[PDB]
């Protein structure tokens, strides 16, 4: 009922964000033909949202090393990121920005023509003796889209072939080897499979799978649902970073300047609590103490709003002048959204899903890893990098700044192992006549399906669900309540209803594709939640409040007995799913400390975390 | 730099025209926009002639930056000659809500049908 097109190139990149358009336009340069899949159009990505800057120790300001940066990554990461991974994205930093502004980013300079640096909060010197860092290169506040701009430029001018308005659906998959991806085009509704003989998946986040989070309704993470359903782990998923201030219902981003130009949080008795909890930093603190903050106070009855379900935060008391001068665009989103006049009223806020440390877990060359009996083994032909990859440079928390550089050094990493491990025009690897039948019967189903539940009911329980039970506040019950929730919304998947019956533009089919994409995220962030008792960057239960290393790193190491494996929790989480059943299978694998070079770069050992 | 200049596509119906402005009004890269061109399209699209759907195409697909056409909407930042028609001022008076409306969530699609 299905014709399949069939489309042969050397390499095919999902996604045309930061990291596919590098990996991309990478490979183009290389000289493969390579494809770029992409539901959007390359500057509709999420990248587009960012108006912040990239972190680099060019030195462009003070005296800087490329070293103190990666100290801050191994710190802020709670040391269960991999340390190959971050000294190899550290120490590419300052290539990459300068290869960036040879590409044309018009970077802002300063005023003897270098790259000016600015002090992004948690960056410092001297491997953390003192001394605020500026590393942050930024191109005014249009940092995101120039890079999509220049990237997807320069890709064109490689004759990188462009799959614009394609959602791909699976992985093509062989003896556990990827040989390209099969899509669905949108407009017409025909399913293509692009085959290659390398993959790179750079499909984003998962931001979605909870009711209020900072990211569009496209991330969707669907290049970990290809994961999942290729029976390949996902790692560190149960990883969700909170932005603390963002408005409450829909989500957008309230910048941390709010608080900084005189902002203050608010409960529903008139209390700056921030008073209590942080006495020295107040409303300034570290994100995880305020975010925590503002759950307890939701928790122990003080919400405002008919449901108290959220906080306020309060700029009134600032003069106009201040509100419209150093703060632009505040009062424009607060009224848009929230139908709040800055000046008089206060802004609905609450903790924000904003970036997903976990993902596809790949090693520091971009290569997607699998866990055959305790060990690690590459996927040949399949690659990840960004947001949807687990490098993992990020580790329990990602720091600012740091997620476009882990775009561009990542994506070109990908380029450079398929470069450096093949050549342009070689065999494009076979595929059985019948490959993507069961992706082609799963999109058949879902067009006609008429059942008892519609998807927007379906993704609203999940969201919902999601908010309530795995969000800041995680503890035993609720997050095991929660797991047998979001375990039944998948066994009601089966019953679906669905309205648009076409292939013209099949919006209604495009969104239930990606509610099972979200079903299957969802499912593996509960799951490694409810396990995962300890509390580690982004994670925090109250029924286990200490982070549990190998050894207590409070006291002296040794004298002390190393815990095994098994016990202890500075270990990476793996996720399957059985999409059939929806069993979730959990498995871990051990964190990297050893550096790229000893010689040239020193393992940071573990610390106590310092807020 | 040069990107492929817009082209205003005149080979699909308006049937398949509404559709494809749905998809591509839904699907933006910020929050902020994908929450108001879906709920602008919500209330316009199936309304709107050929004539406003050529120029709500241009409005929203031929900006490379999202930013802009958000600035533009809320008057934060002058939109080019190009792109101020009736279009942009029907967005302009969405963005500035009279009737107090959500703009909240993105609107579910069971309006259609
Ligand atoms: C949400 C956000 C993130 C953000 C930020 C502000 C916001 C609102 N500000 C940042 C900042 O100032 N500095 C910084 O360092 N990071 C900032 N971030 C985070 C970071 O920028 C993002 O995480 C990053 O841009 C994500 O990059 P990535 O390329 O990995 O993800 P993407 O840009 O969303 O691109 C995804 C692409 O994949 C395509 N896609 C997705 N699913 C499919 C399917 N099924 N088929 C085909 N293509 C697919 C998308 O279309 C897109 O092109
Ligand atoms: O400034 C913000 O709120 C966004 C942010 O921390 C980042 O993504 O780097
Ligand atoms: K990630």
């Amino acid at each position: 009922q299905y014709p399949v097109v069939d489309h042969e190139f050397d390499a095919v990149v999902v996604g045309a964000g930061g990291a596919g358009l590098r990996a991309a336009f990478g490979l183009s340069e290389a000289g493969f033909n390579t494809a770029c899949v992409t539901k959007l159009f390359p500057t509709r990505s999420h990248t587009v949202a960012a108006q912040g800057g990239i972190n680099a120790a060019l030195g462009n300001m003070e005296e800087d090393n490329w070293r103190w940066h990666f100290y801050d990554t191994v710190k802020g990461s709670d040391w269960l990121g991999d340390q190959d991974a971050i000294h190899y994205m550290t120490e590419q930093a300052p290539a990459a920005v300068v290869e960036l502004e040879n590409y044309g980013m018009p970077f802002s300079r300063t005023e003897d023509g270098k790259i000016y640096q600015r002090a992004f909060g948690g960056q410092s010197l001297k491997f953390g003796k003192g001394g605020q860092a500026h590393r942050c290169c930024c191109v005014a506040d249009r940092t995101g889209h120039s890079l999509l701009h220049t990237l997807y430029g320069r890709s064109l001018r490689y004759d990188t072939s462009y799959f614009v308005e394609y959602f791909a659906l699976d992985l093509l998959m062989e003896n556990g080897e990827c040989r390209g991806v099969i899509a669905l085009c949108i407009e017409d509704g025909s399913i293509h499979r692009i085959r290659a003989k390398n993959t790179v998946v750079a499909t984003g986040g998962y931001g979605r799978t909870y009711f209020s989070c900072t990211s569009a309704h496209t991330s969707t993470g669907d290049g970990t649902a290809m994961i999942t359903r290729a029976g390949l782990p996902c790692q560190d998923l149960e990883f969700v970073q909170f932005h603390p201030t963002g408005i409450y219902g829909a989500g957008c981003l309230i910048t941390e300047g709010c608080r900084g130009e005189g902002g203050i949080l608010i409960n529903s008795q008139g209390e700056r609590f921030m008073e209590r909890y942080a006495p020295v930093a107040k409303d300034l603190a570290s994100r995880d103490v305020v975010s925590r903050s503002m759950t307890l106070e939701i928790r122990e009855g003080r919400g405002c709003g008919p449901e108290k379900d959220h906080v306020y935060l309060q700029l009134h008391h600032l003069p106009p002048e201040q509100l419209a001068t150093r703060l632009p665009g505040i009062s424009e989103t607060a009224m848009i959204f929230a139908g709040v006049d800055v000046t008089k009223e206060p802004i609905p806020v609450l903790p924000t899903v904003h970036y997903n440390m976990g993902g596809i877990p790949t090693n520091y060359k971009g290569q997607v890893l699998r866990h055959v009996n305790g060990q690690d083994q590459i996927v040949p032909g399949l690659y990840a990098c960004g947001e949807a990859a687990c490098a993992s440079v990020h580790g329990a928390n990602r720091l600012g700044a740091n997620s476009l550089l882990d775009l561009v050094v990542f994506g070109r990493a990908c380029a450079l192992s398929i470069e450096e491990s093949c050549r342009p025009g070689d065999k494009v690897p076979p595929i059985k006549p019948n490959a993507g039948e069961e992706s082609v019967m799963n999109l058949d189903k879902l067009r006609f399906a008429d059942g008892s539940i519609r998807t927007s009911e379906l993704r609203l329980s999940m969201q919902k669900s999601m908010q309530n039970h795995a969000a800041v506040f995680r503890v035993g019950s609720v997050l095991q309540e929660g797991c047998g929730k979001i375990s039944k919304l998948y066994g009601d998947l089966k019953h679906l209803k669905t309205f648009d019956r076409g292939m013209v533009w099949n919006t209604d089919l495009v969104e239930t594709l990606e509610l099972q994409n979200l079903m299957l995220c969802a499912l593996q962030t509960i799951y490694g939640a409810e396990a995962r008792k300890e509390s580690r960057g982004a994670h925090a239960r109250e029924d286990y409040k200490v982070r549990i290393d190998e050894y207590d790193y409070s006291k002296p190491i040794q004298g002390q007995q190393k815990k095994p494996f098994e016990e202890h929790w500075r270990k990476h989480t793996l996720s399957y799913v059985d999409v059939g059943t929806g069993k979730v299978t959990l498995e871990y694998r051990p964190v990297i400390d050893k550096t790229l070079n000893e010689a040239d770069c020193a393992t940071v050992p573990p610390a106590i975390r310092s807020y | 730099i040069p990107l492929p200049p817009w082209q205003e596509r005149t080979d699909e119906s308006i049937e398949t025209k509404r559709a494809r402005l749905l998809y591509e009004s839904r699907k933006r890269g910020m929050l902020e926009n994908c929450i108001l061109l879906s709920l602008f399209a919500k209330e316009h699209l199936q309304h709107m002639t050929e004539k406003q759907l050529n120029l709500y195409d241009r409005l929203i697909n031929e900006p490379s930056n999202d930013w802009d056409i958000y600035y533009w909407a809320t008057e934060a930042k002058p939109a080019p000659e190009i792109f101020e028609n009736e279009v942009m001022a029907l967005l302009r008076d969405f963005a500035k809500n009279k009737n107090k409306e959500q703009r909240l969530r993105a609107p579910d699609l069971e309006y259609l049908f």
